[PDB]
Formats: structure tokens, sequence, C-alpha cells
């Protein structure tokens, strides 16, 4: 028994490039996919379809095991809607995530929709065809999967549900996100209780290191005025345009008497005694500072954009807002390389948005496309892939944050 | 025989319904012979007046031709052939390389049943009042849109397992060539193929015999293949005394070619030869420097070089150089400078930039190239210095990183020509820029710009602050642009303004970049 599924009215299927891959991953993914067929999860295809969706293999995380990553991005978007967030799970002291991605692998797929989950291990220097496949079962990673098992899966977790109320569950595309404010000790037990509770229906691997979120100590990362002793013109200057810039968000922003003390073409080292209007108004520039602009609220209906910015030593700046300058949270991550450090954020700022909103983000990666093409799976660990496009960060912006 | 593939045409379409234009008596006579011995044969079968469906025939001794265009238009969409292809460096010496012909795959394949209906067509009858006889396909009919698809599909079924039966051999597949090669003792070789030649009648694919086979080397597409060793079919430059714009692109075009495999080659002075023309057959006299390259290439192609074959075993090891500015030239080798291929690198990527962020790109074309032909990243060894790279890195807003690379003290090394200051100069006079400027020591200057445009005049103001100003400097601007630009450090442009800047800024001792709104 298959739900009929469809795409979005109108829609085709997907026609997505696949990107080259190295031996290794090419290797991984033929041990894998072959096991998957023996247990007949995929079938090969023939040429009479034409549709396909990248394919990689990722590395888990404790463990010498691969992991097969299909980006069913662009199918995900193509396939109809289906007809929720539990506020309170961003308020538990410990969140685990668990990747129940195995459970799909035992629920057939619309006979129909098959055809869309095609992908294909490539072949080095193209010597060969390249190995076609669609899938049988519910895959991993498509819009699809949790859906169906919606039903099948509510059922597994409701006596768990009712034996650990204190405990909030909650499922995203393969992730589990299991959170509570026990001691770590007893959470860390607790969550195990569930694992084997998982295992004694049907297949239940630790995401993220099988380490532990604290959602409740995420906090937002306010604007800051450099504190100084003595105050030289260049000092003032960038002091000036930084408030400048802050201005269009916090609107009581005055800079009128730090403007003051740079009337005049003084040299840029020459020391300004602040005069105490000037004093009082920087003050009063740090107060308004101190905490997000209110008025700004989570829209469900617009996309969770999340830019970042290099700020370099292993630094880096993020912001996710739906609209210019509505930050809904900004924050910082530190350190490894440019790209390895840049994954973990984005996964870092996922997995975050998931937790709070539920939905994952759209980013905007400083960083040429052909490199990031290149190394982000050897660094990737998630089960999902968010939307991304890549920019030119501006001189400015950064020196901002 | 073999598994039927599924065809259907497109969504919401019906078959082709296309009428047969009129054929002479004596073409009427050559296709019924010819489509008689196809239904003898049992590729297409007489069918009746049920069949609505027609698609166009016509003769070109005598040959028969459909026109398929119309079905196809009406034909779903396959995974087509592979479009890319391997290159020669990408492979392993093999000790014997036979290549078969399939004769006619297409018409030894069969046809998806429910589709045959719509490879109808028909043979006019010679006499006014009587009718004309209606065909079909019962096979993969030539010329058609999926016929390729599905022939190299079954293909690779029909080979696969013979393949894991012969884990010796490698075989590839291009269109109706196959190709197998192995390490084989030349007779044990031979034998193996012939091995395979019967597998393929298994299945009434049948290929030309040893003595009509095709052996090394292989003038494959612009190369020329032999056993141990490879490269580009022999490129020859003429001599004119007058060259046109076209010639000229040619040139171009074939010195490109070399450039994987013949180090050294060079296009700037020709390539030159093509501003400002205005007709593809305009001609164009050799400037000094053009007829010095065009003997240079001349001579570096006079030699024959070939390229070596991938050893897996072995490692990848890519070496890059600067030629020019602009110009990176490298060479992948797994042995000691004996190269696999080479190539040559000119993407300026953005209207400035320096050699640091352009080496970086370098890499990342390289490395992409690699992964493509073998699977795997190469070390590089490059003409700069871990600190230099690092210092650029570090400080670029962009995140970039280079795999496993090591310095190699080769001449030019690529540098930074020059580091803003990461604080105001004391000492140091102080600029206020906007076209003019104004010091915090009384000085100024307004200049007329006549032609310039906004962000033009921006630069122009710090140029003319860079030029008056001593050897260590603070400048402010307000443009963001400017700003951007300089802060990115760049050391060559398309623009002449900021290459002067660049000048000016390598000439300083100090200089502080700072902008204000
Ligand atoms: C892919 C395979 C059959 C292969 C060769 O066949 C090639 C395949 C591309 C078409 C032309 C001939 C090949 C040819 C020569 Cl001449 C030397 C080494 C080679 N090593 C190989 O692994």
């Amino acid at each position: 028994e298959t739900v009929p599924v469809k795409l979005k009215p109108g829609m085709d299927g997907p026609k997505v490039k696949q990107w080259p891959l190295t031996e290794e991953k090419i290797k991984a993914l033929v041990e894998i996919c072959t096991e998957m067929e023996k247990e007949g999860k995929i079938s090969k295809i023939g040429p009479e379809n034409p549709y396909n969706t990248p394919v990689f293999a990722i590395k888990k995380k404790d463990s010498t095991k691969w992991r097969k990553l299909v980006d069913f991005r662009e199918l995900n978007k193509r396939t109809q809607d289906f007809w929720p967030h539990p506020a309170g799970l961003k308020k538990k002291k410990s969140v685990t995530v668990l990747d129940v991605g195995d459970a799909y692998f035992s629920v057939p797929l619309d006979e129909d929709f098959r055809k869309y989950t095609a992908f294909t291990i490539p072949s080095i220097n193209n010597e060969t065809p390249g190995i076609r496949y669609q899938y049988n079962v519910l895959p991993q990673g498509w819009k699809g999967s949790p859906a169906i098992f919606q039903s099948s899966m509510t059922k597994i977790l409701e006596p768990f549900r009712k034996q650990n109320p204190d405990i909030v569950i909650y499922q995203y595309m393969d992730d589990l996100y299991v959170g509570s404010d026990l001691e770590i000790g007893q959470h860390r037990t607790k969550i195990e209780e569930l694992r084997q509770h998982l295992l004694r229906w049907g297949l239940p691997p630790f995401l993220w290191m099988g380490y532990e979120l604290h959602p409740d100590k995420w906090t937002v990362q306010p604007i800051v005025l450099p504190e100084k002793d003595s105050w030289t013109v260049n000092d003032i200057q960038k002091l000036v345009g930084k408030l400048n810039w802050a201005s269009q968000i916090y609107p009581g922003i005055k800079v009128r008497q730090l403007c003051k003390l740079l009337r005049g073409t003084k040299a840029l080292t020459e020391v300004i005694p602040l005069t105490e209007e000037a004093e009082l108004e920087l003050a009063e520039n740090r107060e308004i500072l101190k905490e997000p602009v209110h008025g700004v609220y989570y829209d469900p209906s617009k996309d969770l954009i999340a830019e970042i910015q290099k700020q370099g030593q292993g630094q880096w700046t993020y912001q996710i807002y739906q609209e210019p300058f509505k930050n809904l949270k900004t924050g910082k991550y530190a350190r490894t390389n440019d790209v390895k450090q840049l994954t973990e954020a984005v996964q870092k700022i996922t997995t975050e948005s998931i937790v709070i909103w539920g939905k994952t983000p759209k980013f905007k990666l400083p960083i040429q496309k052909e490199t990031w093409e290149t190394w982000w799976t050897e660094y990737w660990q998630a089960t999902w892939i968010p939307e991304w496009e890549f920019v030119n960060t501006p001189p400015l912006v950064k020196l901002w944050y | 025989p073999i598994e039927t593939v599924p065809v259907k045409l497109k969504p919401g379409m019906d078959g082709p319904k296309v009428k047969q234009w009129p054929l002479t008596e004596e073409k009427i006579k050559a296709l019924v012979e010819i489509c008689t011995e196809m239904e003898k044969e049992g590729k297409i079968s007489k069918i009746g007046p049920e069949n609505p469906y027609n698609t166009p025939v016509f003769a070109i001794k005598w040959r028969k031709l459909v026109d398929f265009r119309e079905l196809n238009k009406r034909t779903q969409d396959f995974w087509e052939v592979q479009l890319g292809i391997p290159h020669p460096a990408g492979l392993k010496k093999k000790k014997s390389v036979t290549v078969l012909d399939v004769g006619d795959a297409y018409f030894s394949v069969p046809l998806d049943e429910d589709f045959r209906k719509y490879t109808a067509f028909t043979i006019p009858s010679i006499n006014n009042e009587t009718p004309g006889i209606r065909y079909q396909y019962n096979v993969l009919p030539q010329g058609w849109k999926g016929s390729p698809a599905i022939f190299q599909s079954s293909m690779t079924k029909i080979l696969e397992p013979f393949r894991k039966q012969n884990p010796d051999i490698v075989i590839y597949q291009y269109m109706d060539d196959l190709y197998v090669g192995s390490d084989l003792e030349i007779g044990q070789h031979r034998t193996k193929i012939e091995e395979l030649r019967q597998h393929l009648l298994r299945w009434g694919l049948t290929t030309p015999d040893k003595k009509h086979q095709k052996e090394p080397p292989f003038l494959w597409m612009g190369y020329e293949l032999h056993p141990d060793k490879w490269t580009v079919q022999p490129i020859v430059l003429p001599e004119k005394d007058s060259w046109t714009v076209n010639d000229i692109q040619k040139l171009v075009g074939k010195l490109n070619w070399a450039s994987q495999i013949y180090p050294g080659i060079k296009v700037r002075q020709l390539c030159k030869l093509l501003r400002g023309t205005k007709a593809l057959t305009e001609v164009i006299p050799l400037t000094e420097e053009a007829e010095l390259e065009l003997a240079e290439n001349r001579e570096i192609l006079k030699e024959p070089v070939h390229g070596v074959y991938y050893d897996p075993s072995k490692d990848l090891i890519a070496e890059i150089q600067k030629q020019g500015q602009g110009q990176w030239t490298y060479q992948i080798y797994q042995e000691p400078f004996k190269n696999l291929k080479t190539g040559k690198y000119a993407r300026m990527r953005g209207a400035h930039t320096n050699d640091v962020k352009q080496l970086t790109e370098a890499v990342q074309k390289i490395t992409t190239e690699s992964i493509v032909i073998w699977g795997k990243t190469p070390k590089f060894k490059l003409p700069i210095q871990k600190e230099t790279w690092e210092t650029w890195w570090t400080e670029y807003w962009q995140a970039t990183w280079i795999p496993e690379w090591e310095f190699v003290n080769t001449p030019p090394l690529v540098k930074l020509w020059y580091q803003l200051e990461k604080e105001p100069i004391v000492g140091a006079e102080t600029f206020y820029v906007d076209a003019g400027y104004v010091t915090n020591r009384g000085r100024q200057k307004v200049v007329t710009l006549t032609d310039t445009t906004n962000q033009k005049t921006e630069l122009q103001a710090i140029y003319l602050a860079l030029q008056d100003s001593g050897l260590e400097v603070n400048i402010v601007t307000d443009s963001q642009y400017a700003l951007g630009i300089i802060q990115a450090q760049p050391d060559q442009s398309e623009s002449e303004l900021v290459n002067q800047i660049i000048e000016q800024l390598i000439k300083k001792e100090k200089v502080y970049l700072a902008w204000v709104p």
C-alpha cells in the first residue's frame, strides 16, 4: 500500500546535473547502493528515465561508515505540499539529535513517483556510462518521506511521549530532536532509552557527535561600539560611520555631537577629547544598542535568510532575518580551514533555524562556488542540505560586526 | 534477445501523422526491395489501415532514409548519451587495444512493442488506383531520438557479465565503436577479443574481422593514441604573408588546443591582432612581436611531444608557474617532470585581482580538472610562500582553501607588492579626497575631469592624493567602491587608472586608507 504522491501541478521531475566526485566517494557510493539494491530499496533504471538528482558520500561522526547523501533539494521543491513546530523545544536545556532516516527504508514509494528519485553514480574520466538508480522505498532526504511516514511515526512515539511527557520530541526530515532539562547524565540515559525503543520497532545513530545542543544558552550578538581610553580623529570617524549605519535600524541613534568633534580637516592621528555633550550622546547610542530592535517578528510565510561574514582568525559572523536589517537572530562562530569552518557554521546555523522555527534558512556564502562544490562534502555531516547562493561580502558590513 | 525499453510520446501529444512526399517510381522500386528485406529480416512489419500514423521516407546503389524529426519532436526525453568524454591522461597504459565496429547495432535491438505503431511509414504504390504498403519498426530506427540512448544502454547490460568475467580487460563504448584494452600477451589479448566478438554474436551483434579491425594509434577527436603514450594530432602552422582575421582566429584556436600538451605555446601577440577588426576577411599585418610568437610556437610545435598515461599506483603532482601577467602555466605529472598533461590559465576573475588570488583560482580549476580525470586531487608545487599566502588569506573577506601544496622556489615568486596599514600613520600627512582633495597641512588641488564617470572620479581623487603625498600617507574617502577595490589590494587591472594607483601604492612606505560617509 503506497500513498499516491504527485508533483506540484504542471511541474516535471528534476534534471539536476551531478557534480564530479572523487574516486573514494564513488567507491563508497557503489558499495552502499549495491547493498541497497540487494535489499531492494533501489533498482537500476533504463534510458527512459531522463531525470536526475545529485548524490554524495559524506562521513559519519564517530564511524568508519560513509553515508549516502542525496540532494533532493530540487525534487522536494517540485513536490506537492502535504495536507508542527514546538516553540517549547527551543526552551529546553538539552536537545540531542538523532538520525532516523532508516525508518523510511521500510516503506514503499508510489510506483509512479519512483522515476523522479533517479540519481547517478558517475564514473571517473567518463570511461563508463555512470550507474543509474531510482528508489522503491521512501528515499531519505525527500520532503515526502517524513509526511508519509508521519502516521507510522506517531504511533511509534506515543508510548515514550506519554511515558516521558517532560521530553519534547521533534522530527525534521531525517532528524529527530529530543529535548529536555534533566541533568546531563540523565538526558544522555533517557535518550538511549528512546534509541532502543526505536529499535524495538524497526530500522538510530547520534547526529552531531552524539553531543547536545544547548538552545537555552543561544544568545543574540548585539552591535558593539569600541570603548577606548583616548579617541583619535580616526576612531571617531569609524565610530560615526558605524553608528550612522546602525541608525537605519535603531533610528534613535544621534551623531550630531560626535560629528562636531570632526569639523576641520584634522589629522587622522590627532587625539580628540570628547565634549560632555558628545560623551552623553555616545552613551545613549550605546544603551540603545544593548538589545535587538523591537518589532521584529518571525513571519512563517517568508523565506528565512542567513548571511555569513568572514572575520578572519577563525571567526565568522552571521545573521538570520527575512526582511533587510530586521534580524531575528545574529551570532558568531569560532574554530581547520576557511571551508571546513564555513561548512560547520552553515550547519550550526541551520540546526538552529530548525530547532527555533522548524525551517532551514537560505544561506548566502562568502565563497567561490567551484570551491564550495569541491570541499563542502568533506566536512558536511547533516542529513539535510540548505538552499545556498554565493556572494561578495562588502568591506564595511564586516567592519560593522 | 534483449529486454525492451518502454517508450512513450511526450505528454499530451500524439503520433506523427505526416504525409509522404511523391516518390519517383525508380525510387519506389528501390524502397520496396529494401523494405522487403527488412521485413524478411524482422526489422519492420506490414501493418493495416488501423494505424493512422506515418513518417516520411526518401531515397538517397540506393539507400533508405526515414525523416523522424516529427516523431522525435513527439518522443519523450531520454537520459542521453554521455556528452562527456575521457581525456587521454585519465587512461592507464594498455598492452593491446582493439576497437570493434558494432555493425548496425540499432537495427539489432528490439523496440518497445507499444511504440512500434508510431514508427509507421508508407511505400507508395506505382500505379494510381492501387494502395501503398505500410510498415512499422520492430527495432531501433536509424535517426530516431531514443536509438543511441537505448542502444548504448542494452549494450552495457550485454557487456556487464563478460566484464565481470574478465576483470583483466576494460571496455569503452563510444557510439558504435567498442574499445578493448588489456595487458595480455598479444596472443591472449587477440583471443579474448574473439572470445568477446562471440559473446556479442550470441546477441546478433556482429563485429568486423581481425583482418579488418582497427589497431593503434588512434586519431580520436584531436588526439593520436598510442598504447604507451598520447598526443594531439600533428598541428601544422601556415606560412602566409597575408593573414585574415579569420585565419588568425583559427590559428589562435589550434594553438590553444596544443596548450594541453605543448608547454610554452603563447597567443597574446596574435590575439592582439584582433582588436578593432571590421570583417572576417579583413587582412591584418603581423606585428613584430606576433611574428616572433608565431615563429616561437612554430618551433615548439616542430617537436613531437607526447603525454604519458595514468599510473593509479603513483601520486599526481601539479606544478604551476606564472607565464605572464594573468598567464599561468601548469603541468601535471606523476613521475619527475614526466607529464600526463599540461595547460594554461588566463582566466581573470573580476576587473581587478592579484597574483595570489589569481594563482589560488588556477588551483581550483586544476583541482576540478583532476577530480574529473583521475578522481583525485594532486599535490601542488607553487611559487608562493606559505606565509605570503596565509597572510593574504586570513585578511580576505571571502573564504578560501588550497589543497596540499609545497612551496617551490622557481621564479618568479608571487608576492604582494604592498599592504595597506592597519592603523593610520602618525607623522604622515592627511588627505581628504572627493575631483580633488584637502590635507590637514593646508594643501589642496582640484582638477577638471573630462569624460570620467562617477566612480572613475573617486579613484582619480585618490590617485591625485597618492601622487602629491610623500612616502607615507593617510587617505580618507567617502567612496565605498574605490575603498573595496584598493582594500582588496589588487596588483593588476583592466583599468589604466587603477594600475597607476597601484604603481603609487607599491612605491609608498606606508598607506592608510579610511572611509567616511
Ligand atoms: C578506455 C580504454 C579501452 C583505454 C584505451 O582506449 C581508448 C578509449 C577512448 C577512445 C580511444 C581509445 C587506451 C588506448 C590507447 Cl591507444 C592506449 C591506452 C589506453 N588505455 C585505456 O585504458
